[PDB]
This record gives structure tokens, sequence and C-alpha cells, in this order.
């Protein structure tokens, strides 16, 4: 089946995630993609601190398959940049290097929320999203699940504030509505929905449409939408017509419960004045038609990042960063 | 994924130097002579485009497939693994890659072996012999040997851009494709970039369908003399299928390819 000398010589040769990382008791993120580690240096060559990901089951899947397909292709100052591959051959695990981030929109959102943004770093944080996000789609790669939790943020370092896009591959509140309706494709327009729904919550602290816990309808998700946006009238979304879920939207909704529902009147509650271009950026990416809503180049161009402040290449400004470092699960 | 060929895993460390992959090859050649050895692989492009029929897999499936094979057949022996496993598991990989899914266990093993048996019996006497298991250990040597590069460029694409950019799209395409295909049989996908094979092969098709296509080849600005170099790879190849009978040849060459050995 194999050559023994080839097998031997590369067994001889391969190098193991558990020779060279000092990451026991380090699991610092879990989820469905797999669990992350902060990982050290077994050979003291470096002091840096490095994230290992060990992918969620045996073998390569759908998503480690994807997941080092693109990452090894993909060269971006804000997509997370693949240092390593290891395959366990004993346990036929697959472990991903990476460059250790220490914050995330997730925690650093938390941390605000609990207290209860500074704007610099808002207009900086969504500078870097955009120009992430719009390198995969010239490159034809979409996200298909943009989060807080996926937008990592560097910290002390040589790249300090840098915004990290990962993940390649329970909760809709960053889903488009299209999606929501049974849109079976995914779009470049459903990565911008969720960069709109992420801008929002760095604004407000809040997940704009947040929801309460297998079909593509839910009920739920698309009520709480209604509610921040109100419903979307024909001249609005001409092709929700077309959705698969149509029917069930007019079986289940009506028009009249949103009717004093919009997101000028959502923002102002929140202190966003609707006369702002960070509101108004912000429309343009929460739009309810996808054909209707903004591109991510068209996105960088808007006169919000051209008002002061500009956005810079380290979102914290070089100020003291105030969020705790991650805590080991 | 659709990216800038320039600063993709494929054109940095995927595009070989025609002397680098003859001496690689050498470790081979002292089993085979150079006859055999291109015969040996223009059967193994026909078994993954067999397997990849089988399954019902796209072009870009089986010809993903076909670069994963000739990849790592450049750089490693025919005894390193077996090709009858390697062929089988390429498929398995590029399905996953080109997002076409997860071939199931018992679909991926029935389709490899009503495949050699009803397609490629004067070669293999025998049923196929691999399972699951040595599938799913083959993957992981091929992703470990192949530094991870999944992403794959091919001919078909920039050559339905050229074709709709000349008007004819309907007469040339469904003969400069099939070229394309044939392409497999030889080496060029580990020497040239594929834009540049997909050029060629609408010059091929324009030549046997006698059209002068001359104007819009003289404004394009490539390199011709490269053109040129896989023209005469495309013409050598239908001389070389003229006069190769697979069928009357395989059983002899598989017995003179080097085998895996085993433990002491
Ligand atoms: C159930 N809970 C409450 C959690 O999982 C809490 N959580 C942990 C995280 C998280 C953990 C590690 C990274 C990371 C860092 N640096 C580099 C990376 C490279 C590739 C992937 C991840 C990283 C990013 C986020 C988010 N949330």
């Amino acid at each position: 089946s194999m050559d023994y000398d080839f097998k031997v010589k590369l067994s001889s040769e391969r190098e193991r995630v558990e020779d060279l990382f000092e990451y026991e008791g380090c699991k610092v993120g879990r989820g469905t993609y797999g669990h992350v580690y902060k990982a050290k240096r077994k050979d003291g060559k470096d002091d840096k601190d490095y994230a290992l990901k060990q992918i969620e089951g045996t073998g390569i899947s759908m998503s480690a398959c994807r997941e080092i397909a693109l990452l090894r292709e993909l060269k971006h100052p804000n997509v997370i940049s693949l240092q390593k591959v290891f395959l366990s051959h004993a346990d036929r695990k697959v472990w991903l290097l990476f460059d250790y981030a220490e914050h995330d929109l997730w925690h650093i959102i938390k941390f605000h929320r609990a207290s209860k943004l500074p704007r610099g770093m808002v207009k900086s944080l969504l500078y870097q999203i955009l120009d992430g996000i719009h390198y995969l789609h010239a490159n034809w790669v979409l996200h298909r699940d943009l989060k807080p939790a996926n937008i990592l943020v560097m910290g002390e370092g040589p790249e300090r504030g840098r915004v990290k896009i990962a993940d390649m591959g329970v909760t809709f509140w960053y889903r488009a509505p299209e999606l929501l309706l049974g849109a079976r494709h995914y779009t470049k327009a459903i990565d911008i929905w969720a960069i709109g729904c992420i801008f929002a919550e760095l604004l407000t602290s809040e997940p704009i449409f947040h929801c309460r816990q297998s079909n593509p309808y839910h009920h739920d998700q698309l009520d709480r939408i209604f509610n921040v946006m109100g419903f979307p009238a024909d001249k609005d979304w001409e092709d929700i017509k077309k959705m698969p879920e149509h029917s069930t939207l007019m079986k289940d909704f009506r028009r009249n419960t949103y009717t004093n529902c919009s997101l000028i009147k959502y923002m102002e509650k929140h202190k966003v004045k609707p006369d702002s271009k960070a509101f108004h950026l912000l429309q343009k990416l929460l739009t309810m038609d996808p054909i209707k809503r903004i591109t991510s180049e068209q996105a960088m161009q808007d006169p919000y990042f051209l008002e002061d402040p500009l956005p810079t290449s380290d979102v914290f400004a070089g100020c003291q960063i105030p969020y705790p470092k991650r805590e080991f699960l | 994924m659709a990216g800038n060929f320039w600063q993709s895993s494929h054109y940095l460390q995927w595009i070989l130097d025609k002397q680098d992959l003859l001496k690689e090859r050498q470790k081979d050649l002292k089993f085979l002579s150079e006859e055999e050895y291109w015969k040996l692989q223009i059967f193994f492009t026909n078994v993954i485009q067999a397997l990849g029929e089988h399954l019902k897999l796209r072009q870009q499936v089986i010809a993903t497939a076909t670069v994963y094979f000739k990849r790592f057949y450049a750089r490693y022996s025919l005894k390193s693994i077996d090709p009858v496993l390697m062929a089988p598991t390429c498929v398995f990989l590029a399905s996953k890659v080109e997002e076409f899914g997860v071939v199931s266990n018992t679909r991926l093993i029935a389709a490899a072996t009503s495949v050699l048996k009803t397609r490629f019996s004067y070669a293999f006497p025998k049923e196929f012999p691999y399972r699951m298991n040595h599938i799913l250990e083959c993957e992981f040597y091929l992703l470990e040997l192949m530094d991870c590069c999944l992403i794959v460029y091919h001919p078909y694409r920039p050559l339905l851009q050229y074709v709709q950019d000349m008007g004819q799209e309907d007469m040339l395409l469904p003969l400069a494709w099939r070229i394309v295909n044939d392409t497999y049989r030889t080496d060029l996908c580990l020497l040239y970039p594929p834009f540049m094979i997909a050029l060629a092969c609408l010059h091929v098709a324009c030549v046997v369908q006698q059209k002068d296509a001359r104007q819009w080849f003289a404004e394009l600005s490539v390199d011709m003399e490269k053109i040129l170099e896989i023209i005469r790879v495309i013409l050598k190849l239908y001389e070389q299928w003229k006069n190769f009978d697979e069928r009357k040849e395989m059983a002899t060459i598989l017995s003179k390819m080097p085998k895996p050995k085993p433990p002491p």
C-alpha cells in the first residue's frame, strides 16, 4: 500500500504540535469550528504567544478543508494569517497555527456593555472590517458567518490594534433577512448585512437584532428585524415575493405591527444622531433588499471615514488597552 | 475562490522546471522507460476521469484531482504510495476542496471497485483491494506532501473568457474544451500557467476547424514563444495517442512499475 522507508523517513521528519508548543490547559476558545489554545514555543527561540486551532472531529472535514485551502492563498493585513498546518497522524486531528490576537469584538463589546466604545476606535474597527472583507470579496471568497467573535483585534506587539478576520467554513442576529426567508445561496450582500449588524453593535454596545434562543425560517428573528427596521414596503424590496418563505411571511406577519418602527427611531434611543455620517453609512449597510445594499468598496469610500477622526492602523491609537487578556477555560 | 494567479500557491510553488521534473523522475526511470512513464501517467489520468464520471463530478473536480496526483508523483516515486490508492484519494480530497461535499465511505469504495472492474479489467485482474481506512491514511499524506496547496487553477475558466471575447463560443468552445481535457495526458499543468494552456488549446482548435484567429491572437501581448512550446506538446500528445494501445500495453507497464516495500 505504502513504502516502509517512505513512511519511516516522513515519521522521523514530521513536526508534531505537542513537541513544538506548550498548550495543555491553555484553551481560550471553544465552538463549532473547534478549540483555540494560547500556546508558547517549547524551544525558547520566541517568547511570542501563538494561537493553536484544533479542528472539530477526525480527519479533514469540509470546514477544515475550506479553511486550509483559502488561508493558504489569502494574504491581507486584515485576514488571519495561517503560519503552519500540523497533521497529527496518531489521533488524525488537524491543528492550525496563527499569531495570537489578544482581543476580539465579542470581548470588547462585552466589557463595554458590562460597564452599563470610543468613536475613533469604532470607525477604525469598521474600516479594517470593510478592508479585509473587500479583499475576500475581490478573490470571490465569502465569509458566510461574520459575527463579533470572528473579528479579532491584535494586542501589544508589532501589530497593535490590527483587526484580523478569522474562521472560514444557534444565533441568527447577524443573518441577513433573505437567508431567514429561504435564500439558498450565500452572496456578498449577506456578509455586508453582518458588517452593518456589527457596526450598530459597536456604536450602541447591544446586538441590534438580539433574539431569544433546522428550517431557514426563523419567525422570532424576522420579528426582531421588523421591530428595529420596520416591515419592508413593496417599493423597498420588490423581490420579497420571489423568496421561498414569502407565503409564510404573509401568513405569520402584518405590516401594521411595525408601523412606528424604523432604524432612525431605534438608533435615536441609543444616542446615534440620524443626521450623522455614521447613521447614513449604517442605513446603507442595513438595507433589507440585498441588491439595494451597499458594497464593501463603496462603503470604504463613504465620507464617514473622511470626517474627524480619520481611521487609524492601530484601532486603539497608541492609548492603553483597557480590555483584559483572555481567560484560560 | 477566484484570485490572482501570480499571488497563488499554484504559481509560486507548483509551476515547475521541465529539468527538475525529469531529475526527480530518474528514480522510477530505472524500472520504466521515458515512454512507459508517460503511458502510465495517461493511464491514471484516464482512471481519475472514469472515477469522476462514475461519481457524477464536474470537470473541475476531476481536473483538481488530476493535478494533485501529478503533483504528488512529481516529487515522489510510484513505489512511495500505490497510484491505485492515490487516484481515488485525490478524487475524494478534490471533491471536498471544490465544495462538492464528502463522498461517503460506501459510495467512494464502490466507485473505485466498479470503475476498475468494468473499465480497466485489461490492467487489473484482481478487485480494488483498498478500503476507507487506506483512503483516509493516504489523504493525510497527500495533504502533507502538497504543502497544503488545495486551490488549483485550470484552463477551462480563461478558455471560456477567450472564446466569449472572440464571439465564437458556439463554434470553437466544444473542441477547445476537449483539447484542454486532453492536456491532462501531459505535464503541462505542472509547467505552464492555465491561461497559457487555454490559448494554445484555442490555437490548435482554430487550426483544426480552419479559422483565421491571427488578428485576435496578435492583439494579446502574451509570450507567443511559450504558447508555441505548449502547441508542440499538444500536437505531440495526439501522435503519442495514435501509437499507444492502452488496453494492450498497461498490464506489462504496471508490472514493471516499482511497488511499495513492506516492513522487515
Ligand atoms: C464559549 N466562549 C465563551 C468562548 O469561546 C469565548 N471566546 C473565545 C474566543 C476566541 C478565542 C481565540 C481567538 C483567537 C486568537 N488569536 C488568534 C486566532 C486565530 C484563529 C482563530 C482564533 C484566534 C479568538 C476568539 C471568542 N469567544
